[PDB]
RNA sequence: UCUGGGCCGCACGCGCGCUACACUGACGGAGCCAGCGAGUCUAACCUUGGCCGAGAGGUCUUGGUAAUCUUGUGAAACUCCGUCGUGCUGGGGAUAGAGCAUUGUAAUUAUUGCUCUUCAACGAGGAAUUCCUAGUAAGCGCAAGUCAUCAGCUUGCGUUG
């Protein structure tokens, strides 16, 4: 079941604009720990860009 | 407060004098010494003075002398006592007292009869004390109108208990071996009682009575048997009732239905499968 | 860190030591479901065996389950010392043990009937309370 | 009659007749006061 | 105890003084405790 | 058993070796000291033990302290313990070790609440 | 005088409070800021520092009879970085058992502290009701009295506000 949710994260990230862990779990798809692992893998990838980082909230921008 | 052990210190002449005080205090504002001496119709000044001193040291009659005007003043406990004597003349109260539940305007004790059956009581202390006449008169009339409400609710086949008497503002009720849902935990046949508890709202509103404070603390559930678990639902919402002709009954009715569905979805986790009883069908039902 | 996802090979509801566990929460808090094992004891049991606890319990293999089960009955050999255990210096045999989910109730019933046949105040107080609030 | 009276003849002006259903059951360990025998065989209906 | 009036109630035990409060409230000025604020 | 130890060897060692097999409360109680009157208590205890008929119960030793740790030289003895008012004749069995004597001696009859007939009848008279 | 029990025993009502029902949060690391105080003799108080122990704490010494030492009371709430995702959950911590320590002559009706386990009700509370107009409400800890040991008791202090 891994490849289709790979496609869901790699499709959902270039659609909407502002990303946090709460916004990832408001896609009714993913858990919050896996939302952070997708956030850190996406920061290593480079589709999103950082704006502000904090341990509770972290907003991003689609690029 | 009320300490009921002290009225058996009194003789026959003492509550005869107390009956003279309550007879003379309902014609004028303050009754003096010679109206108690004359209205009582008893022989001596000495016995009147001894009975008045007996009520004074038991804090039942307050001595007041406001510049050459001797007079006496009834407190709460003396009129509680004489109401319980005229309840004793109606040969039913015999032995009184365990405080279970202290309300704002009505305090609940635990009484018995000559037969020894378990009963309770409802006193009415309006203002608790700057005693006049309006407080105790309003307590008396409130007790009277809730006695007619109580008899009318018991006479129409409801699960509302039996009244006996309305002796001034002292109201004597039957004890019910019942538990609230604070104590109650789980029941076998929850949809049958939910059917009974919407049917209670239906025939109250068909009678035209709207009980408003219909929280979890209202319902008292009697356990008649321990092997078959027979049940009875006792509802105490007597001063908060409103008539069907009032203008604000709509949010009262949906508040009652909303509270019973939220309390039965919270504790017992039971959901209503039929729809909620709405106001207009019950309005045409009365 | 890095996302690693696998096509299948995770189980929703598992069962270990005749007790049911669920494979979507982490290993420690799937092991809080069984009785007699809490959080800290399960942390110590799993962190002895070099188990990564950041990952979840759905990708637990059988060789991890067998070594956890092998930790359970004799923790004293593998540097899990005396003060972490529930059975400590018992009156029956004088050794130390960690009681399991079908053995906590045998321990509790053994303590209560032992207090009964001792006829201590604790025992007669507890059985009088049970026989009175039960009735 | 005065034989079957738990209290004195004051019931016209005093108490209620108090019922004392004495459920006496004997537990036998060898040598026991009334307190422990009262703690052993309490039955609530 | 309070060595003024045989007081077995209302003691203050600070500084090894053991006076009751109802005797301290009139002997405070002779000791040195004066009402300032 | 006490520590996995068979009982007949446990009957014949001294108090210090019981302390070496004791829990922490018993060792802390031993570590400060006793008064002299339990020596007379154990003297009259073994005096009543030595006059016992064979295969029967020994003479009762009426005890009164409720704070003493059980030390098993009185295995087989029967004692009557004061509660403050009366005596409870309790025999010592070897499975009650590590315990105070006062937990065999209750202090009150229990609080009864499931009796509505006796409660209703005894209210204060209102006349 | 001597012992032994209590005043805490529990269907319960009333009242003053504590902790919570959570993600402005629970947990793990790091940043770290106070003031009102108080402290021992013909005794043993406040305790610095070093060893042991998971800890509770023990032990060996030293300072202060005090703006000097505890103490700069490096307090907590807080700040950041990671774990948890709305699931009576990892919230909550009632109850209960086992062991180890400390005070007390004596701890059972468990004095108190530590370790593991048990993880109970309780999804912002009805009728009604308490207090309050600026460093003030509220949250938060600390000090002093009760002190032999613990506070949820009281009075003050300080932090954020
Ligand atoms: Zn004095």
């Amino acid at each position: 079941l891994d490849q289709e949710k790979y496609d869901r994260i790699l499709k959902e990230v270039p659609t909407y604009r502002y990303v946090s862990v709460s916004v990832l779990v408001d896609r009714l798809k993913i858990g919050g720990s896996l939302a952070r692992i997708a956030l850190r893998h996406l920061e290593k990838e480079g589709i999103i860009k950082p704006i502000s980082k904090h341990s509770k909230q972290a907003i991003y921008t689609r690029a | 407060k009320l300490d009921t052990s002290h009225m058996r210190y009194l003789t026959t002449d003492d509550f005869r004098v107390l009956q003279a005080v309550e007879q003379g205090s309902r014609s004028h504002e303050v009754v003096p010494t010679p109206l108690i001496h004359q209205i009582s119709g008893m022989r001596s000044q000495s016995g009147t003075n001894r009975a008045i001193s007996d009520l004074a040291k038991l804090s039942l009659i307050s001595k007041m002398r406001n510049v050459k005007y001797d007079g006496y003043r009834l407190t709460y406990n003396g009129i509680d006592y004489l109401a319980l004597k005229t309840m004793l003349n109606r040969d039913t109260v015999y032995s009184v007292g365990n405080t279970i539940g202290v309300g704002k305007e009505s305090d609940i004790y635990k009484v018995s009869d000559k037969n020894g059956n378990p009963r309770v009581m409802k006193i009415h202390r309006l203002g608790r004390s700057n005693q006049g006449a309006n407080w105790m008169h309003l307590s008396r009339l409130a007790a009277n109108k809730e006695y007619q409400f109580m008899s009318m609710l018991y006479s129409k086949g409801f699960k509302v208990p039996e009244p006996f008497d309305n002796s001034r503002h002292i109201v004597v009720m039957e004890l019910i071996e019942g538990y609230p849902m604070r104590r109650l935990r789980k029941h076998k046949n929850i949809p049958k009682l939910y059917s009974d508890l919407m049917c209670f709202i239906v025939d109250l509103a068909n009678s035209g009575l709207i009980h408003c404070d219909f929280n979890e603390f209202n319902i008292m559930i009697k356990d008649k048997l321990e092997d078959e678990n027979d049940c009875g639902f006792v509802v105490i919402d007597f001063p908060q009732c409103i008539s069907i002709q009032h203008q604000d009954a709509d949010y009262y009715f949906q508040r009652d239905v909303d509270c019973i569905r939220r309390f039965f979805k919270k504790k017992l986790k039971y959901e209503p499968k039929p729809d909620s009883s709405m106001l207009d069908t019950e309005g045409f039902g009365d | 860190s890095l996302v690693v996802q696998e096509q299948g090979s995770f189980q929703h509801i598992l069962r270990l030591l005749n007790t049911n566990v669920d494979g979507n929460i982490k290993i420690v808090y799937a092991l809080t479901t069984i009785k007699g094992v809490g959080r800290r004891y399960s942390n110590l049991v799993c962190k002895k065996a070099d188990v990564d606890l950041h990952k979840r319990a759905g990708e637990l293999t059988q060789e991890e389950l067998e070594r956890i089960v092998q930790i359970m009955q004799n923790p004293t050999h593998y540097k899990i010392p005396a003060w972490f255990l529930n059975r400590q210096n018992d009156i029956t045999d004088g050794k130390d043990y960690h009681t399991l989910a079908n053995n906590v109730e045998s321990k509790l019933r053994d303590d209560l009937e032992r207090l009964k046949k001792i006829r201590a105040h604790r025992g007669i107080r507890h059985f009088w309370g049970l026989r009175v609030r039960g009735q | 009659e005065y034989d079957g009276l738990t209290t004195a003849r004051y019931d016209d002006h005093g108490f209620l007749p108090g019922r004392e259903q004495t459920s006496k059951k004997a537990a036998v360990p060898k040598g026991t006061s009334d307190y422990q025998a009262k703690w052993y065989l309490d039955d609530v209906i | 105890q309070c060595r003024v009036c045989s007081s077995h109630t209302g003691l203050i035990r600070k500084y090894g003084l053991n006076i009751c409060r109802q005797c301290f409230r009139e002997k405070a000025n002779d000791i040195g405790f004066n009402k300032f604020r | 058993s006490y520590r996995g130890v068979d009982l007949e060897k446990l009957l014949e060692m001294s108090t210090e070796d019981f302390v070496k097999l004791a829990p922490a409360r018993v060792r802390r109680r031993f570590a400060r000291g006793m008064t002299s009157k339990p020596a007379g208590f154990m003297k009259k205890l073994r005096a009543a033990k030595l006059a016992a008929p064979e295969n029967e119960k020994p003479a009762p030793v009426r005890t009164h302290m409720r704070n003493m740790i059980i030390v098993p030289e009185m295995i087989g003895s029967v004692v009557g313990i004061y509660n403050g008012k009366a005596f409870n004749q309790v025999e010592i069995r070897p499975e009650m070790l590590g315990h105070y004597l006062g937990e065999f001696s209750i202090t009150y009859t229990p609080v009864r609440h499931g009796r509505a007939g006796a409660t209703t009848s005894r209210f204060i008279p209102l006349k």
